[PDB]
RNA sequence: ACUAUGGUUGGAGACAACAUGGGAAUCCGGGGUGCUGUAGGCU
RNA sequence: GAGAAGCUCAGACGAGUAGGCAGGCGUGGAGGUUUGUGACGAAGCCUUGGGCGUGAGCCUGGGUCGAACAGCCUCUAGUG
RNA sequence: UCUAGUGGGCCAUUUUUGGUAAGCAGAACUGGCGAUGCGGGAUGAACCGAACGUGAGGUUAAGGUGCCGGAAUGUACGCUCA
RNA sequence: GUACGUGAAAUUGCUGAAAGGGAAGCAUUGGAAAUCAGUCUUACCUGGGUGAGAUCAGUAGUGCGAGACUAUGCACUCUGAACCUGUGGUAGGUCAGCAUCAGUUUUCGGGGGCGGAAAAAGAAUAAGGGAAGGUGGCUUUCGGAGUGUUUAUAGCCCUUGUUGUAAUACGUCCACUGGGGACUGAGGACUGCGGCUUCGUGCCAAGGAUGCUGACAUAAUGGUUUUCAAUGGCCCGUCUUGAAACACGGACCAAGGAGUCUAGCAUCUAUGCGAGUGUUUGGGUGAUGAAAACCCAUCCGCGAAAUGAAAGUGAAUGCAGGUGGGAACGCCCUUGUGGCGUGCACCAUCGACCGACCCGGAAUGGAAGGGUUUGAGU
């Protein structure tokens, strides 16, 4: 498990360096390096349970976003993207970095064990549930979520939807306009990480 | 078993129970030990300052 | 607030018999233990049926037992038949074969005819000793929907169920709405 | 153009702008002016 | 052992009219049981004292009083 | 499977029809009140926020922070005299 | 004390307590005053002082092997058994304070890695360009106003070199690190996962608080009552879309006061018996004591056959059939949500059989042959 963790660290660091080197090369030549689109998105429900129309209410149920300030990891594809478009006023989402993923799992990570919410306080709980997918530890689980590994569906579903607090420091003045309009709803790109720091 | 959740980010002993790699984890590696070239380019800077 | 919709929340099954029979309580005690300390679906089947009401535990006769255990491709030759319920007699079966049956109750006529044909009658606790996991046993049930009420359930236009009538004959619901010569048929 | 969704947006209102999405018609211009199956005939 | 009608570990959840179901509280009378309470004070009542229960209610000190009355398992109803 | 209550609704957003208009009448969609307390809109069934077991601590929504009143008689640039 | 057992409430007088600026009542929280409970450190264990005493462990003997018990003696005293004392120990409430931890959290720092135009600037320095002049100078006139030339005795702007791996800001990350504050301490022998170890039933911050002190103990903390202050609280019941309503009922208190019993029916449950079931129309022990219990015959009801208006007729081709799913069981795999074989219940489905009906169909009978049909059937 330690050896797997070390190789994951080297993998994250290697991918990050290559992104910097490719950007530097493009700037030098005067061309443009278009980075890879995100495969992972973190979604936080910002609206309570009142006054929700039927389609959005169903979509948030399918997203396991049943309570305000709940959070989930979602694999980003065309099917997921169109679902998030319908619930843009009711959620906010963006690209989480490595610190967000590992801290969500270390501090607020709970596993669905026999349909019960169990704290991830020992690597045995992870191995019992996801050992068939070669996931033996919390770092194995973090790596699977962050890199969207081939067993992302089983790993992400095993994680209970995160029960975040209200953000320390509050929200923006008006929560329920789009992030582009200076509100809090909808896609906010890497700013999802600053929001999670206040909520985790 | 498990009467009280302990945050591994605060309780170092719990962080050792999970993640055996934490002991050997080396943060803050220096990679700028070389001459540190500049990568801006002539075309990039003339595009940057237009208008 | 949480947005939880709850449909299958409370389990709909019996967790114990409604009966106050002390000996049924002793049988439940035996099969609570057996269903818990073995991996046998047979023992969990017996425990569940020990809870059931009378209408959910229909009787079975020795004719049906003899027929079910004597099929052409049976191999149910020398195996114990088990029913959580009453075993009745079928006087139409003039000659009873040799049968081994475990049951809650045996009718006096059923018990006498089983024994006279060289067979054997067991209670469910005797069965637990002989086959503690129900191995090489034929678990059987009587016909649940043979009771009168199922002639009537679902009565409605063109459902071909039996009406509730105080008497049978002409003048008792065989007129307008039951034939073409009287407005319409059903 | 229109439109799903959004705001304790603007405006007395009529409406309008903006935000996350979907997206015409018409006219005009260029190009084109039958293709093909079955069976059989034909300097 | 832990009234197996018991014991033990864990997780999620909690608006409610009309309405539905369950488990309880209290009252008159009946069977059973409790070497049950009682003129050395039953029942009832008052209380500027105490205790128990989420609650229906229950127990108790002091005062008043004078002939009966209660707990437990069941039965029952002109039962709040 | 058996059975109860119900078979007077009403408010808002948005699409509407009738009407001079209406705190008007009638329909469409969703959310609500009825059966919903709580923070806010001085007040208020329906508007905003949020839906509730008994409590401790923390943080928020909508909305606020001269005094009544918990919270800057805060910061920056203008406009305005009634 | 006959205005007589008990002697409630409404309502009233006296006494006491308390409060009171156009209602009162209630809720939350504390103050004040009044009032209530701790009876602690009892039990059990050991030690210390003296005291007296039928004296205790192994044994001898009285159901064969092992174990418990009583009983006759011995063991005759550093042992064992009862009793006396000490303001004996662990002291026991109430409340504080600090420390070391754990859980949650808030607030303030320090160090470092990386990123970007490998920031933009900037400083000092070497090579350039330029126009506004400090106007250096020129000049109305020895007392200052206007010119008209690109560094003078000033300065500025725009380009490139290094000393560059410049700094700094910002962004991001550190399983880097240092403090301050608050709330909580659920659980109760052990067991786990980790770490550290002198490798051991050792140590730790690692499956939830301990340690160290002190003061009080007609105090304190809790409880109760009244009242005050601050904040909130409209009058209940009802019909209603909607009641605080200028909608109706309600001055007050006691006692009474409304889903019952019966003939049925339906579902569900329990009990007995089961192809049957039902002793209470009756009759008997029966007279003693008998509205009960208990016993006993023939009928009869419902069920064991349907269908048809009726006259009538009346249920197996077959393992009482075939197909699909399927409980339970058995066998094979090989670790899968397996494959294989029987197949209860139930549902869907293709047939067969009985009655009705519609057919042809070789005086009375309707046998074989049929049918898209029909029945509360088999
Ligand atoms: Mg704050
Ligand atoms: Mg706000
Ligand atoms: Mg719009
Ligand atoms: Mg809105
Ligand atoms: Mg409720
Ligand atoms: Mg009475
Ligand atoms: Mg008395
Ligand atoms: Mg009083
Ligand atoms: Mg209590
Ligand atoms: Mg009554
Ligand atoms: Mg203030
Ligand atoms: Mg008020
Ligand atoms: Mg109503
Ligand atoms: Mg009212
Ligand atoms: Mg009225
Ligand atoms: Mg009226
Ligand atoms: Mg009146
Ligand atoms: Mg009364």
């Amino acid at each position: 498990i330690a050896k797997r963790a070390e190789s994951y660290d080297a993998e994250y660091r290697k991918a990050e360096r290559e992104q910097i080197e490719l950007g530097r090369k493009a700037r030098a030549e005067g061309n443009y390096y278009v980075p890879d689109e995100t495969k992972l998105v973190f979604v936080i429900r910002i609206r309570g349970i009142n006054n929700i129309p039927p389609k959005a209410r169903k979509i948030m149920q399918l997203l396991r976003l049943i309570q305000i300030n709940n959070g989930v990891f979602v694999k980003f594809n065309k099917a997921t993207k169109e679902m998030l478009q319908v619930v843009e006023p009711y959620v906010t989402y963006g690209i989480p970095n490595l610190k967000t993923v590992r801290e969500l799992l270390y501090k607020r990570g709970f596993g669905k064990v026999n349909k019960q919410r169990i704290a991830l306080s020992d690597n045995a709980i992870i191995e019992a549930a996801l050992g068939k997918y070669s996931i033996l530890s919390i770092e194995d689980l973090i790596h699977e979520i962050y890199t969207v590994g081939p067993n992302f569906k089983q790993a992400a579903n095993f994680i209970w939807p995160f029960q975040l607090s209200s953000p320390l420091g509050g929200w923006r003045d008006r929560k329920f306009k789009h992030f582009i309009e200076g509100g809090d709803a909808g896609k906010r790109d890497e700013h999802i990480n600053s929001l999670v720091r206040k909520m985790l | 078993a498990h009467v009280q959740k302990k945050n591994p980010l605060k309780n170092k002993a719990v962080l050792a129970r999970l993640n055996p790699y934490a002991k050997a984890y080396k943060a803050n590696v220096k990679l700028n030990t070389g001459k540190t070239p500049k990568a801006a380019g002539e075309k990039f800077l003339t595009v940057l300052h237009e208008n | 607030g949480i947005d939880i919709e709850r449909h299958h929340v409370r389990k709909s099954q019996r967790s114990k018999p409604a009966s106050e029979n002390v000996y049924l309580k002793l049988l439940v005690k035996l099969y609570r233990f057996l269903a818990r300390r073995t991996d046998s679906r047979f023992n969990k089947a017996i425990l569940k049926r020990l809870f059931q009401s009378k209408t959910n535990r229909p009787p079975i006769s020795i004719s049906k037992i003899a027929a079910l255990t004597s099929r052409k491709s049976a191999s149910l030759e020398g195996k114990t038949t088990v029913i959580v319920g009453t075993v009745t007699d079928d006087e139409r079966l003039l000659t009873v074969p040799k049968l081994s049956v475990a049951a809650l109750r045996f009718t006096k006529s059923a018990r006498a005819r089983i024994l006279k044909a060289g067979g054997e009658v067991l209670t469910l606790d005797q069965l637990a000793l002989r086959a503690p996991t129900g191995s090489n046993t034929v678990l059987l049930r009587g016909k649940k929907h043979a009771r009168e009420a199922y002639r009537h359930f679902g009565f409605g236009p063109h459902k071909h169920k039996a009406p509730y009538v105080r008497s049978e004959g002409r003048k008792f619901e065989r007129a307008r709405g039951r034939r073409k010569s009287r407005a319409f048929k059903v």
